[PDB]
RNA sequence: GUUUCCGUAGUGUAGUGGUUAUCACGUUCGCCUAACACGCGAAAGGUCCCCGGUUCGAAACCGGGCGGAAACACCA
RNA sequence: UUUAUCCGGUAAAGCGAAUGAUUAGAGGUCUUGGGGCCGAAACGAUCUCAACCUAUUCUCAAACUUUAAAUGGGUAAGAAG
RNA sequence: ACAGAAACCUCCCGUGGAGCAGAAGGGCAAAAGCUCGCUUGAUCUUGAUUUUCAGUACGAAUACAGACCGUGAAAGCGGGG
RNA sequence: GUCUACGGCCAUACCACCCUGAACGCGCCCGAUCUCGUCUGAUCUCGGAAGCUAAGCAGGGUCGGGCCUGGUUAGUACUUGGAUGGGAGACCGCCUGGGAAUACCGGGUGCUGUAGGCUU
């Protein structure tokens, strides 16, 4: 049997990166969150104040909650079949802004406005994503030049 | 008398049996968990809303004649 | 010519290491406080060594770091009990030098028969103007790569302010 | 020899510091302390004042911090303390009161509070420390931010602090170093303030530096004996610029266009002026030793 | 003694090296793992001679062992005791185990059976990848015969197979044999003893001043 | 193989809690004796088994090993 | 399953990158030594072996890691916008 | 100077190779390390949540809020380590 | 062109040495009366303005070490799925897809934010 200890088997998870042990750059504490917004946890060594748990590293959730230094945020955890969607407390040093979310936004903020324009034409235009197509009969055009000869390549053992 | 001491074998198969389920979330959640300091606020700014709705109503008849001259001076 | 690149002296320290621990360390702190007059700190061990009859904690020396015009009149007054010269490896790779003297009365120090002998360490610290950016709390610095004192360099600093015969062989 | 301390290994494994750290300037953590705001806020920025009394003159700034790199809002420096009477002595302790009063005028002209919340008038040295007026918008409030000083009593970084709470900031300052705090009784001269504001330790030695000896005077304080200062004035010097001040803050700064524009700095080479350097040697050295 | 090489053949568990981990190991066997003139020069000895392993095994320390004595005496031969220069390219690093023995006395009453299964370390052995190689000897172009025979000798001390191949660089080096005359007039290498390093266009102008000078 | 117990002067053995090392014998030198004993005075002698760690400091406190010893290996 | 987007320390790789092992020579009175041989002795000469280290080289790690996959885990793809 | 591989003093190098009561593992540099001065946030009081999980306790922990304070120029930090 | 104050991302910014810095500043620097702190005005605190770019800093330079990025190594190592494929076995080949790491070669060497200067 394994013991339960909160921190067992993070010797690799918490620690920090690579030539990056010492000052959190101050940025990740005055960026702000406000309930909605979308995050993904991602725990950290330095600080152990308010730490995760190694279950909720790497996933995302969305705010509920803004206290002083920490976020509540609930997440969803799968135990033995039924999700459960709980809230944690997190304190900020272990949270970003997960951009998961802002590449929609950003077709939001062009297809309403493809639409509020091309209206007073008439003309309708595709909004909607379209995954890639086949692609779509052409020519080749060797100029002056038979395509290059290859041939498989004699074996012979380098060792 | 050794037995088995653990699996996880035909697990899967039973907890999907029943196809898990992502928690249904409705609109409005509760608040409960959100720190006292906003609610023992946010309580005294709902339960004064209405003190403050003359002026909402009447605003609301100025922009809703302003914008039924709006929806007519385009007629 | 050079405007400023006086080779000049930063600090004078003296040490009289004792390793008793009470009486021959309490009256050789008299010694230092008379010779340049300030109360010197009292050292003390870095942990136990048996055969010395030390301990951890416990106090072994006394020592004192006197600058300024009074460190040049006691490095004069210093030197003349070796009467100017010295050795070439007391010169060190840093552009510091120290000697040794082996009774405190040649310098012109009253000896009593409970006040007994103790000779001391004269080490001095060369320096320069703009050394100090080392020791600065803000906006710290290195002393360039010029503009250090080399072992050479504080060799004729002795040879023309002392006029020391410094002497060969170890 | 020795073993070689800086060895490969040991640039490949060294990770430098922050680099507001390798020059000495920044202590953040103390940093992060000072500027970071609640997220009870979100958007609401966290004035910091801002005094780094330098090596000649003394600069005052009040600044929020941004995620780009904190902007300032209002800054008044010491070397502008002339246009108010004020000549020499700018970057002692009472200059520092006339930079953290003209700090805190040029920042309450904005924003239209010059009118409300002038703090104290004549001078006191004690505590004062500004109420916000209700009907009124509120006093404006920022966090002194001492830097790398070692605060001990006395020194000029909270001292230019009394000369913003004077002008109108609500800055909470205890008084426990302003010069005049008895270490040994735990109270208030506040007339130790009184000289300290007006430059009368300078007057002082000024006063002892005259009649003990001459040429220690004129080498001590030249441009204090040039330019006609005296005792018996510096008192009203200040007390004019204090007033000066409190007049017109606001700042009128000089129009610049003349630059011709030359590039005295020392450009970068090239890829081909540093590829051709080898093989300009290499056939110098080449040449030259296949001779002799 | 120690059980048949058959039952520690396959590279079955994780490498056991010698660490805090596992500790009263009985010293490898094998010690020497070069023999011959080591104090040669590259410019002596251009014949690369290999035994490259055909199969993902293990090899045991006392196997390594006599593959080198029965190399060296088909050698120190034909070649003489100078003409050739012998490596063992494989330490016997990964620790074997053994349970101890299941010891009974007359004929039992008890041993526990496989409580505690975990037994001592009995040796060491060398782990093997396919297209590795285990011995390499290098001698006069002269004397290739004598390399070819001596390794398929030592063939003969180990288990699986492995081909013997004679390889293209110059002696033990990395370098390709046709062109090691060329980089080293005009000093792209320098002889280093056994070795020779490669000195490019990289360093100080200065480190070069001392070549070409 | 499992579980215990020790190792200290030439020898057998004390000893402490982490600041010190004993006793007895042996031995060396004198003294008595005509000469040995006996007796009386003095003497010199051990990394406290080999190790690594903890500690200000280990002979003594831990961990491993080496050597000498003791106690279990029952129901068929 | 795509399309975005975070998470990861396994296979592999590396050890001329840390830690831990480890072979060889060249280089080094680095230091120093313990033996020598030629020396009263001498960093004198020549060796030698030890330990270190300056460029190198052979081979390794489950309780090592600069790197670093494949499979895989989160979210997101609107009217509760 | 006595002083030797070790006492004490001084300079230079020093990305952490030390230290952080203990096992290891993470984390740590004008720090979380060491040295000082002031102290009792190791205090009083509701709930919410995390961790084992049935998603019960106990233990332990994380964010708050309400009091009384400690400290510091202050921002803050502190309800054991 | 550039600096100073406060910075963001934290080596393309570091380190080692080499060369050049007009004016503003930054600094070195000169003192200990007051404030404050030391065994020592060495650091810290304070009053200064006689000197100098000697150094920090800035700017460059090095077939420089480091880092940052590309190429190669290599469709190699490894791998998702697949077969009544091979092989005594170790293992290996193919089909369907994904696809690394050194050594070895190149290129680069701080970008900027707000507020103020100087080159008027
Ligand atoms: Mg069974
Ligand atoms: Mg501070
Ligand atoms: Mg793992
Ligand atoms: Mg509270
Ligand atoms: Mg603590
Ligand atoms: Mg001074
Ligand atoms: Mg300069
Ligand atoms: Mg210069
Ligand atoms: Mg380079």
């Amino acid at each position: 049997t394994n013991t339960k200890g909160k921190r067992r088997g993070t010797r690799y998870m918490f620690s920090r990166p690579f030539r990056k042990h010492g000052v959190v750059p101050l940025a990740t504490y005055m960026r702000i969150y406000k309930k909605g917004d979308i995050v993904d946890i991602k725990g950290m060594g330095t600080v152990q104040k308010g730490m995760p748990h190694k279950c909720y590293h790497g996933k995302t959730g969305r705010v509920y909650n803004v206290t002083q230094h920490a976020v509540g945020i609930v997440v969803n955890k799968q135990v033995k079949g039924k999700i459960l969607a709980k809230r944690i407390n997190v304190r900020i040093e272990h949270i970003k802004h997960s951009k998961s979310r802002d590449s929609f936004l950003k077709r939001v903020k062009e297809n309403d406005q493809k639409k509020k324009e091309a209206k007073e034409k008439g003309t309708w235009v595709q909004l909607k994503r379209q995954p890639a197509p086949p692609r779509e009969a052409h020519f080749v055009r060797t100029n002056g030049k038979e395509p290059e000869l290859l041939e498989p390549i004699p074996y012979e053992f380098m060792a | 008398a050794k037995s088995k001491n653990h699996t996880t074998h035909n697990q899967s198969r039973k907890w999907h049996r029943n196809g898990i389920k992502k928690p249904r979330s409705q609109r409005y959640e509760s608040l409960k968990g959100v720190d006292p300091k906003f609610l023992r606020n946010m309580r005294f700014a709902k339960k004064h809303n209405k003190k403050g709705l003359k002026k909402m109503q009447a605003n609301n008849a100025k922009a809703m004649s302003a914008r039924a001259e709006a929806i007519k001076a385009l007629v | 010519e050079n405007p400023m690149r006086e080779l000049r002296i930063r600090k004078l320290c003296l040490n009289i290491c004792v390793g008793e621990s009470g009486d021959r360390l309490t009256r050789a702190a008299k010694v230092l406080e008379q010779l340049t007059g300030q109360t010197p700190v009292f050292s003390k061990a870095r942990y136990t060594v048996r055969s010395f009859g030390i301990r951890r904690n416990e106090k072994i020396a006394v020592h004192c770091t006197v600058r300024g015009a009074k460190a040049e009149e006691i490095l004069e007054k210093g030197l003349k009990v070796r009467e100017y010269e010295l050795r070439k490896n007391n010169f060190s790779d840093t552009g510091n030098f120290g000697f040794g003297i082996q009774e405190h009365i040649d310098l012109g120090i009253k000896y009593d028969p409970s006040i007994g002998i103790y000779g001391l360490d004269f080490y001095v610290v060369l320096g320069r103007p703009g050394f100090s950016i080392a020791d600065k709390k803000r906006r710290t610095g290195c002393i360039g790569a010029k503009h250090r004192i080399s072992k050479e360099e504080a060799m004729r600093w002795f040879q023309q302010k002392h006029d020391g015969i410094i002497l060969p062989g170890n | 020899f020795v073993k070689v301390v800086k060895n490969k290994a040991y640039f490949k494994r060294y990770q430098v510091k922050f680099r507001r750290r390798r020059e000495g300037k920044t202590d953040y953590y103390a940093r992060k302390r000072l500027v970071i705001q609640d997220k009870n806020k979100y958007n609401t920025p966290k004035y910091r004042m801002i005094v780094r009394v330098t090596n000649r003159d003394i600069i005052c700034q009040i600044a929020y911090a941004r995620i780009e790199g904190d902007m300032i809002v209002c800054a008044a420096y010491a070397h502008e303390l002339p246009k108010y009477g004020v000549k020499v002595g700018l970057t002692n302790y009472a200059a520092a009161y006339c930079t953290g009063l003209l700090l805190a005028r040029r920042l309450l002209n904005r924003f239209g509070m010059d009118k409300i919340y002038e703090g104290q008038v004549e001078v006191t040295g004690d505590e004062y420390n500004v109420e916000s007026i209700d009907g009124q918008p509120g006093a404006f409030t920022c966090y002194l931010d001492a830097g790398l000083a070692r605060t001990t009593t006395g020194n000029k970084v909270f001292g230019a602090l009394k000369g913003a709470v004077d002008g109108g900031l609500s800055i909470p300052h205890s008084t426990k170093r302003f010069p005049g705090y008895d270490s040994e009784s735990k109270e208030f001269n506040a007339e130790v303030h009184r000289k300290h504001i007006l430059g009368q330790n300078v007057a002082d030695y000024m006063r002892y530096l005259i009649e003990e000896d001459e040429d220690a005077y004129k080498k001590q304080f030249s441009q204090y004996i040039k330019n006609n200062v005296t005792p018996d004035m510096m008192e009203e010097m200040y007390k004019k610029a204090h007033a000066a001040i409190r007049e017109n803050p606001v700042y009128e700064k000089k129009p610049k266009k003349e630059v011709k524009k030359k590039r005295w700095n020392r450009p970068k080479m090239s890829l081909a002026q540093k590829k051709d350097r080898v093989a300009q040697k290499k056939a110098s050295f080449l040449r030259a030793q296949e001779r002799a | 003694g120690r059980r048949p090489a058959r039952c520690y053949r396959y590279c079955k568990n994780k490498p056991y090296p010698k660490s805090r981990f596992c500790r009263g190991v009985p010293d490898a066997k094998i010690r020497i793992f070069d023999l011959g003139r080591k104090k040669a020069k590259v410019d002596e000895f251009p014949l690369g001679g290999h035994m490259v392993s055909d199969e993902y095994e293990q090899l045991s320390s006392e196997a390594l062992e006599a593959a080198r004595i029965c190399a060296n005496k088909y050698m120190v031969k034909s070649c003489g005791r100078d003409g050739f220069h012998m490596r063992v390219r494989l330490h016997p690093f990964h620790v074997i185990r053994i349970n101890k023995m299941l010891s009974c006395a007359g004929a039992d009453r008890l041993q526990t059976g496989m409580r505690g299964a975990f037994g001592k370390p009995q040796g060491t052995v060398a782990r093997v990848h396919i297209g590795q190689v285990i011995m390499s000897i290098r001698t006069k172009l002269q004397n290739e015969e004598h390399v070819i025979e001596a390794l398929r000798r030592a063939k003969f001390k180990f288990p699986g197979r492995q081909k013997i191949h004679i390889s293209k660089k110059w002696g033990f080096t990395k370098f390709n044999a046709d062109e090691f005359e060329n980089m080293v007039a005009k000093k792209c290498l320098i002889p280093d003893g056994c070795g020779v390093k490669y000195v490019p266009n990289h360093g100080p102008l200065d480190k070069w001043r001392v070549l070409h000078s």
